[PDB]
């Protein structure tokens, strides 16, 4: 648990102050930098559900149906702006290095909240069924109490497909394009500057990877396990939530390092914070 | 804004801010360029597309999807510090040199470190050009590259002698984040405005590298 | 040769003089003065529409008028009290580096890199502002204007030089020289007989504009000086240097009264002004910051905290009811 | 010079459509808005309509709402009304007026010369008690208007205007808000009032004032005018 | 060797100027922004009805 509380610690203080740095500006933000805002937001949001979760692997849910709906609605729709967040911060680096000479702009701060807005009423449309599904069952299987779906087999099933080609296939192939083509152009640049940012696109990637790949890999599992294409028994299903598991407390490792990856490295928003630190 | 006249005062107020956002608009896929250089340098005639437009000079000539601006300070007679921050936010600075006037050599070299280390151009990167190949390479025969630097030990051949020229140029630097973009031209070549747009286009993604959180 | 020890000789006379006069300082007098106390002023307008950053600006005399100039090309005109933009007029050079409100109002003048002051007749039976003259002869950059009349302005070039001219005519009525260097600012008398300039030669000069002569000479800044403007009764005047400091000069005393450093200071002002009674002096630095002195005392009475870029120009309403500042992040803002 | 030329007029039966055409010439026609204003024979002069600069804003009279249309045509500097079903009411001089508006304008200095139409067979009210006033030159003179509601404003400015109109020509302008002399005008007129009272003074009356005098409300449409006094020489 | 010959001459100029004290000088400046103190509106607050902003 010391872990799991240390963990809730950086992150809460890693995401508001990256928050808080953006929010101290007075002028127009970078659409990189309105991306990043975003996702801090969201992240703090999501790992506000940290202890949630944590109680409930440890024990047993106890805090009724309505906390099951509250939390589930805002666990879903954090994930899926992280995941559309990073997706689109890419996209706007693969534009702006890829394509530089044909964006270039004289100074005008391009307005993207257009994106903003479609991501997060999509994730809230995504998230809909939480609202009015999700609910606490008493199971026969561990003599335990979980959250759980109330759907039937083949509506678990076509959720958890919709969950990983929405979340991970499509983010995952934007970000494994952009950031490819972003390293193919900066390794024919000249300057000082390309090596550090080959460096960093390649290890985002790999963290991106690295920690995303396992959760959905269980969940592939999973539905090959319900689709008929795995046998079911005590010990693969005991193995199975054990991944399940591990995978989550990767996830919320890779979502406390998110600050780490994508902001503190910029001399941009370093400066930005010793400033505001200044005043 | 309750009053009828002061209701088409606020109408005309929009109309204007619609005007100045167009105009912006029209004005942003503009580079802007600053020259520099001593006299006889060759900085009026590198780009062969002038379309010009005392005091200070202007030409806009227009290259693959993109306006290029070209200032030139020359006639001033001032002293730079008080209106080199005018020029802050050019993208990039033009130097012109002329490897065939020795005299001159030590005042371009004195122009190049004063305006390489500006604490305004901390950042903008230097396209440094290298005038008038041939006059060297026939003034080298018959005079010595040792007058104008005693202290060069390198052979007397047009390769080496280029080279070191071009060492000291770049030995002004002093500081990173910044390159230089050294490139040597003649009187007939036509392809100026080609080195100027790609050493544009590492400068901009460079830039952008710094937006995107990259560096 | 001989000359150049008859120059010395008489600097020191004058020295020697000035010496005489000082019996007590500025802020021995005015001791047991009561303070100003924290003078908090927030902001109330933004005026917003320029999009690079503002160089200059003028207070039209009606109080609620305004001009400003920005690298773009453009020249506003703003109504203060709604922020609605009565005018913009495009300039035929984008280095501007002044602007001037005529005191009638009718026209407005603009000059920078160009070598050239440029004036725009407002009130056109044509309904669009027009150059009505171009005044040429100046051989650099324009770093000043001021109007003396509908008939009459004064202008300050690199050139190390002055000058008065009929915008009638066109010609250049009269020319002031013995700055040394680049001329950086004028101030013009409230009677507007008298003004001062200052030069880049770390000194300022007082000049009778109907003589053409230098009545004063004043020494004491160790850089050049940026900005300058008179006193309200018209008998001092205050310059801000790159030397981190600013100063008070007396015409009559004919000396330096008192000085407005602080360690925590470091860069050079942009800007100086005075407020109505003359008793706080509002000076912008390169920090993105405006310091309020109490002129009497040389104490920080306040700061502006605004802006995020260099604070370039500073304005205050011949009513006093307003501070305007421009900065280099391309907005106005009024406090009160 | 300044120019506005007005054509199309002439004898029309009712029932039927005709389009009145007014051409500019001298100025910036696209950042004037631009008026219709008529007067009937030996009537009064009455707003008709009323197009904004970059024809953001129209209005019409209450009279002609739904039969006229404004339309105007920037590229060729033309002003447009459209007039559908023509009753024997609207015979009239139809006037062609500019009026720009920015903080400190003088928004209805000049008009045209107009066009004679022929027909064959809430508000702001605004009176002038006398008709005629007969007077000698070098005698001072006074001239008032009342109205329904105050002119003045929460930005204290009065708007009321001041109109001339001389024997055979188009009106011209006197005193734009309450008290501002128009340009060109000279100094002797003068112009003063509060709230709902207003008076126009002449001082040394001379042989070329001899004309009718409107006062007009600028405080919200339909612009009203009052019904004109006459100075008898 | 003539370009200094007006120089010396604006001294002259310069140094023969009827100075006062310091004292007097200061004085006149304390004393004016005394008298017109009361009207100067960023000194001391005006109160929010009056404020044109
Ligand atoms: C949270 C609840 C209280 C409600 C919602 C779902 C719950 C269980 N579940 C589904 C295991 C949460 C979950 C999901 C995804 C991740 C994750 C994976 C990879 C990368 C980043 C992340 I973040 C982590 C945890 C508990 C009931």
């Amino acid at each position: 648990p010391a872990l799991y509380s240390l963990l809730f610690l950086l992150g809460l203080l890693g995401n508001g102050a990256v928050a808080a740095v953006l929010l101290s500006r007075r002028t127009a933000l970078s659409s990189t930098d309105t991306f990043l805002l975003h996702l801090a937001v969201a992240d703090t949001l999501l790992v506000l559900t940290l202890p949630l979760w944590a109680v409930d692997a440890a024990v047993q849910w106890v805090f009724g149906s309505g906390l099951c709906k509250v939390a589930g609605a805002l666990f879903n729709i954090n994930f899926y702006a992280g995941a559309l967040l990073l997706a689109c911060i890419s996209f706007d680096r693969y534009l702006n290095i890829v394509h530089a000479t044909q964006l270039y702009r004289r100074g005008p701060p391009a307005r993207v909240t257009l994106t903003c807005l479609a991501v997060w009423g999509l994730c809230l449309l995504f998230a809909l069924p939480d609202f009015i599904f999700l609910s606490a069952h008493h199971d026969e299987r561990l003599n335990a109490t979980h959250c759980q779906y109330n759907f039937p087999q083949v509506g678990r099933t076509a959720l958890r497909v919709l969950q990983l080609v929405a979340g991970f296939l499509l983010p995952l192939l934007v970000m494994a394009y952009c950031y490819a083509h972003i390293l193919a152009v900066l390794l024919v640049s000249r300057g000082q500057r390309r090596l550090r940012a080959m460096r960093l696109v390649v290890v985002v990637v790999v963290a991106f990877a690295l920690c995303w790949t396992p959760y959905h890999l269980v969940v592939l599992v999973d539905i090959l396990m319900d689709l008929g294409a795995l046998a079911r028994n005590c010990g693969r299903e005991s193995r199975v939530d054990v991944a399940k598991s591990v995978t989550s407390g990767l996830g919320y490792m890779h979502c406390c390092l998110n600050p780490l990856l994508y902001a503190f490295v910029g001399v941009k928003f370093r400066e930005r914070m010793w400033m505001l630190l200044l005043r | 804004t309750l009053s009828a006249e002061e209701r088409a005062a606020l109408e005309r107020s929009k109309a204007i801010e619609k005007n100045l956002k167009e105009d912006g608009i029209s004005a942003a896929k503009d580079v802007k360029l600053l020259l520099l250089g001593a006299d006889n340098s060759g900085k009026s005639t590198i780009v062969k597309q002038m379309k010009i437009i005392t005091g200070i000079v202007e030409t806009h000539f227009t290259f693959k999807n993109l306006h290029f601006r070209l200032f030139d300070v020359g006639g001033q007679r001032s002293e730079r510090k008080k209106w080199i921050h005018c020029f802050e936010d050019v993208t990039a600075i033009i130097f012109c040199v002329d490897l065939s006037d020795y005299n001159r050599m030590h005042e371009s070299l004195m122009l190049f470190d004063s305006i390489c280390n500006n604490k305004f151009f901390i950042d903008t990167s230097i396209i440094l050009f290298l005038n008038k190949k041939d006059l060297f390479g026939e003034k080298i025969k018959k005079s010595p590259l040792t007058i104008c630097f005693p202290e060069y030990t390198g052979p007397n051949t047009y390769e080496d002698a280029a080279a070191y020229i071009q060492a000291q140029f770049e030995s002004k630097n002093r500081s990173p984040n910044k390159e230089i973009y050294c490139h040597m031209t003649c009187a007939t070549d036509t392809n100026n405005a080609q080195v100027i747009f790609d050493a544009v286009t590492d400068i901009i993604i460079a830039n952008n590298l710094r937006g995107c959180g990259l560096y | 040769d001989q000359l150049r020890q008859e120059a010395e000789q008489l600097k020191n006379q004058i020295r020697d003089a000035r010496k005489a006069c000082a019996d007590a300082t500025l802020s021995q007098i005015t001791n047991n003065i009561d303070p100003v106390g924290r003078i908090q002023m927030r902001t109330r307008r933004t005026l917003r529409g320029h999009l690079a950053k503002i160089y200059a600006m003028h207070w039209g005399t009606d109080s609620r008028l305004l001009v400003s100039a920005s690298q773009d090309g453009k020249l506003i005109i703003w109504d203060s009290y709604t922020t609605n933009k009565v005018h913009a007029i495009p300039l035929r050079s984008s280095w501007v580096m002044t602007c001037a409100y005529a005191p009638s109002g009718n026209y407005v003048a603009c000059g920078g890199l160009d070598n050239i002051c440029s004036i725009y007749n407002l009130k056109t039976r044509e309904g669009n502002v027009r150059v009505s003259r171009e005044l040429a002869g100046h051989t650099g950059y324009l770093s000043c204007c001021r109007f003396l009349d509908d008939n009459q302005i004064v202008t300050s070039s690199g050139d190390t030089t002055c000058a008065l001219w009929d915008i009638e005519t066109g010609q250049q009525t009269t020319t002031f020289t013995g700055h040394t260097g680049d001329v950086m600012s004028l101030s013009l008398a409230p009677d507007t007989r008298l003004f001062v300039s200052g030069a880049c030669d770390a000194s300022a000069k007082l000049w009778d504009v109907r003589e053409g002569m230098c009545r004063q000479t004043f020494t004491g800044h160790e850089s050049d000086i940026n900005a300058i403007c008179f006193f309200p009764n018209g008998n001092a005047f205050a310059t801000g240097s790159d030397d981190a400091t600013c100063r008070l000069f007396d015409l009559r005393a004919d000396q330096e009264l008192m000085t407005y450093s602080h360690d925590n200071i470091i860069c050079g002002i942009t800007s100086v002004s005075f407020s109505k009674s003359g008793r706080l002096l509002l000076a912008g630095y390169d920090d993105f910051n405006c310091n309020v002195w109490d002129a009497l005392k040389a104490d920080r009475a306040g700061v502006l905290a605004g802006h995020d870029n260099r604070v370039s120009c500073l304005g205050v309403t011949d009513d006093g009811m307003a501070v305007a500042t421009g900065s280099w992040d391309s907005f106005l803002k009024i406090w009160n | 010079d300044v120019q506005l030329v007005e054509s199309g007029g002439g004898l029309v039966q009712p029932g039927g459509s005709r389009k009145l055409s007014c051409s500019a010439s001298g100025f910036a026609f696209s950042s004037f808005g631009m008026h219709w204003v008529r007067q009937a024979p030996e009537k009064g002069l009455e707003w008709v309509a009323y197009i904004s600069s970059g024809s953001g804003t129209i209005y019409y009279a209450d009279t002609v709402k739904g039969r006229f249309t404004i339309s105007r045509d920037d590229p060729k500097n033309t002003l447009f009304l459209q007039m559908t079903s023509l009753r024997s009411e609207d015979t009239a001089m139809y006037y062609c007026v500019r009026s720009i508006y920015y903080y400190g304008s003088s928004p209805f200095d000049f008009w045209g010369q107009g066009t004679t139409l022929t027909v064959s067979s809430s508000d702001i009210v605004m009176t002038q008690a006398t008709s005629s006033v007969p007077v000698t030159p070098g005698e001072s003179v006074s001239i008032s208007c009342r109205s329904s509601k105050s002119l003045l404003h929460s930005n204290g400015n009065t708007y009321l205007y001041w109109f001339l109109q001389r024997p055979g020509q188009s009106p011209q302008l006197l005193i734009y808000r309450m008290s501002n002399l128009a340009s060109g005008v000279p100094d002797r007129f003068s112009g003063s009032g509060s709230g709902t009272a207003f008076t126009l003074t002449i001082s040394r009356l001379e042989a070329e004032d001899v004309g009718v005098y409107y006062c007009m409300q600028h405080l919200e449409y339909p612009l009203t005018f009052g019904a004109g006094t006459k100075l008898e020489l | 060797i003539a370009q200094a010959r007006k120089l010396v001459e604006q001294l002259k100029m310069e140094a023969n100027i009827d100075r006062i004290k310091v004292s007097k000088a200061a004085a006149d400046l304390m004393a004016y922004c005394e008298a017109h103190a009361k009207e100067d509106p960023l000194l001391t607050p005006v109160p929010a009805s009056e404020n044109p902003f």
